[PDB]
């Protein structure tokens, strides 16, 4: 429960709410900058380095094959286990969505320095509409592993859609899809248990499920507090997908996930109507069969935090979340920086 | 108006318990009281004070809104 | 207005000036979105509705609290109601320009009009106090100016009407006004793609409108002149501030315009530009970043609108 607040160097006006941060073997790098690539940093991926609470942003090389992707402003995040990283999705700068995979790797590492390796991959069959603020995580079921994905928000069709409202959203159906990302597939399957939409929630792995709860539904206009449990095996011929509802769920959207520890995760953050903001921690337990939501104490905010309309951050990794806040008008430099630990 | 200001700033922050204060203590103080009060009283923060922006500082919900932010009550009692 | 009419009536007796609700009625008439028109083929994603007015520029933007914030105001005309409004204005200067050439009244040949497109930011605009986001205190404007209406007759074409003052502010016509900055790019793109959209669909279609008694067509071409160097850098491509390459016309770098200076030719276009962005990309060839810039020719970002590549005399003399 640790509240550190952090500076910044001279790159604070590169810092926008929808970024992602991954954690590459202890190290965390950032993605998702405001404005388009400078001649500084032609990659846009970053050394997210807090020594001291002091934040210094070094450019990161790609490799010689790797593409150079725009930046995502609101991607999905996935930890395959060869330990890479996948992003799918989201909005560019110029505000039109993209229906394309990118997966993270280190191509060559050495002294003080590190290079990427980026891919492109195409999705063939059941192809996911564009779409932002969908969650995407991976199930390692009977030896073999293969990502789900579920809806989120995304433009009206290009049938009905028009210039006076070009930029209204609407969730996406309640497909739940199923990515295999050694062979670049996805076939649709429509489950009767999902009969709304949800957007801006959180996704929990496991051996054989992924635990989706809270988030946000738009044609409602509501949140509610449910709790899906999809459980996913691999037989010979097609994949089963079953979902359940549980009870107990809460009622959150756009939460940030952490791992602390093993089977156990701890959430922060969030909205839970449209001007209230998530005051209090919930620690989920996993267990072979069992979760079990409960209340620990609310870590020491500030006035700051406590009192602004707007927060965003993404994960750590190493049991540290890094959140932010406006900071002023930009006429202290337009954004505080703050970073929180937990155990 | 701007010394009440000044008050407002020092009070945010309860100075009478902290005698020593850096340089950055009192900018975070400056940038969430001017947030707050753009937030409640719908008040610009500006570098030179003009007279609207007294006459409408000089109100009653402009305590309000400065006191909601002061953790304790004697200084609520004060200001008030 | 109000306390000149009122003193004049009250001295005079008559009613030599008009009241202000009598002004207002007669504004409705000059205002988009009161003459019926029909575009004929229909606009893609364009609703054909004729009494469309102010609209928000946000374009139905989300502004909930889960996803990106906003922090700008901003109302815009329709692309279509607005050229039907700037041509109807000008109706009996379109009928005289037609009779000065002893062409004929109720022609209703198609109508090439060229518009010029200008769009330019501002500075040191303040914020008022009152309801609203955290808006900055900065200007970007958008307007077009009509140039020149010409009609096919016979086999060559002629000219019917022509700007006098171009450079006036007799003729710079607003178009959509945000009160935002130029140096962002998201709340840019967020507010103006839907313009850009509207200016796509009618690049490949045509206008009918009832011309004084005889219906007439009108076909457009748009040329978007009416930028400065630093937004055309930071909206079809090249990067700010100053880079190795520097011209917006030619892939020439700074070394050999220094060393030749005389013998060039104007290369760069906006297809060009998108084709380049997506070989940034993609990296077909597997290049390491300082050889896929110098192949790339400066491009690292994606265009949105099409810039005809021209100059701007303002700036040059400014700038020399
Ligand atoms: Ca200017
Ligand atoms: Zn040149």
């Amino acid at each position: 429960m640790s509240l550190q607040m952090v500076t910044v160097g001279h790159n604070i006006a590169l810092i926008q709410p929808g970024f992602s941060l991954m954690n590459f073997d202890g190290q965390v790098f950032f993605f998702g900058q405001k404005g388009w690539p400078k001649r500084s940093c032609p990659t846009g991926v970053f050394h997210f380095d807090i020594k001291q609470n002091h934040l210094k942003l070094k450019p990161a090389i790609f490799s010689k094959d790797s593409c150079y992707l725009p930046p995502l402003r609101y991607p999905a995040t996935c930890s395959y286990k060869k330990h890479q990283y996948i992003i799918h999705g989201g909005k560019t700068p110029n505000n039109e969505l993209s229906d394309k995979i990118y997966i993270m790797s280190v191509a060559c590492k050495n002294n003080k320095k590190v290079t990427f390796r980026c891919t492109e991959k195409d999705l063939v069959g059941d192809v996911p509409e564009p779409r932002y603020g969908h969650s995407i995580d991976v199930v390692y079921s009977r030896g073999k592993s293969m990502g789900v994905l579920f809806g989120g928000r995304s433009y009206m069709p290009s049938t009905q859609r028009t210039t006076e409202k070009w930029n209204s959203v609407a969730d996406c159906l309640p497909h739940v899809f199923l990515i295999d990302f050694e062979f670049g597939c996805a076939t649709s399957y429509i489950l009767p248990e999902l009969q709304d939409g949800l957007s801006f929630h959180v996704s929990i792995a496991r051996n054989d499920t992924v635990y989706i709860l809270g988030g946000h539904s738009l044609a409602s206009n509501i949140r509610p507090a449910n709790l899906y449990r999809i459980r996913v095996d691999l037989p010979l011929g097609t994949p089963a997908v079953n979902c359940t509802v549980l009870p107990g769920g809460i009622s959150v959207s756009s939460a940030i996930l952490t791992q602390t520890n093993n089977d156990e995760f701890v959430i922060v953050g969030g909205y839970q109507l449209e001007n209230q903001k998530r005051m209090v921690c919930s620690l989920v337990s996993l267990g072979d069969n069992t979760i079990e939501i409960s209340e620990m104490e609310t870590p020491d905010w500030t006035s700051d935090i406590k009192h602004s309309k707007i927060w965003f951050g993404s994960n750590m990794g190493n049991g540290t979340i890094f959140l932010g806040i406006p900071g002023d008008n930009k006429q202290s430099e337009a954004f505080y920086f703050y970073t929180l630990r937990c155990s | 108006a701007a010394e009440f200001y000044k008050i407002f700033q020092l009070e945010i922050g309860e100075v009478y318990k902290h005698p020593n204060a850096s340089k950055e203590e009192r900018k975070r103080w400056q940038a969430t009281l001017d947030k707050h009060l753009r937030k409640r009283m719908n008040l610009k923060p500006i570098m030179r004070m003009n007279g609207n922006f007294a006459r409408k500082l000089m109100t009653q919900e402009t305590v309000d809104a400065v006191c909601e932010l002061i953790p304790s009550e004697e200084r609520h009692e004060a200001l008030r | 207005y109000h306390k000149m009419y009122r003193t004049v009536k009250a001295i005079t007796g008559r009613q030599i000036f008009q009241p202000l609700h009598a002004l207002r009625n007669a504004e409705k008439v000059l205002l988009p979105g009161y003459h019926p028109f029909e575009w004929q083929p229909p606009l893609k994603n364009v609703s054909s509705r004729t009494d469309v007015g102010i609209i928000d520029g946000l374009s139905g933007l989300a502004s909930s609290v889960d996803e990106y914030p906003v922090d700008t105001i901003a109302k815009r005309f329709r692309y279509d109601s607005a050229l039907v409004s700037a041509l109807m204005d000008m109706e009996e200067d379109i009928l005289e320009g037609m009779r000065s050439q002893d062409l004929d009244d109720y022609l209703n040949g198609p109508f090439t009009v060229v518009v010029k497109e200008s769009c330019d930011g501002m500075g040191d605009v303040s914020e008022k106090h009152g309801s609203g986001p955290a808006v900055p205190e900065k200007a970007v404007r958008f307007s077009f100016t009509v140039m020149r209406i010409t009609i096919e007759h016979g086999s060559q074409n002629v000219k019917v009407f022509e700007e006098p003052k171009p450079n006036s502010e007799l003729c710079c016509k607003p178009l959509c006004l945000m009160l935002a900055d130029e140096s962002d790019h998201e709340t840019l793109t967020a507010i103006l793609s839907p313009l850009i959209a509207e200016r796509e669909a009618m690049k490949s279609s045509e206008l009918t409108l009832e011309m004084g008694g005889i219906p007439r067509t009108f076909k457009f071409i748009f040329r978007g002149t009416g930028y400065d160097e630093k937004l055309v850098r930071e909206v079809e491509g090249l990067e700010a501030s100053g880079s190795v390459y520097i011209c917006t016309l030619c892939d020439t770098t700074r070394l050999e315009a220094s060393q030749n200076l005389v013998f060039h030719s104007i290369t760069r276009s906006h297809a060009e530009n998108l084709q380049r962005y997506e070989v940034w990309r993609s990296n077909p060839y597997h290049e390491s970043v300082e050889e896929l810039r110098d192949r790339v020719k400066g491009v690292s970002a994606k265009p949105f609108i099409e810039t005809v590549p021209s100059i701007d005399a303002l700036h040059c003399d400014i700038g020399n």
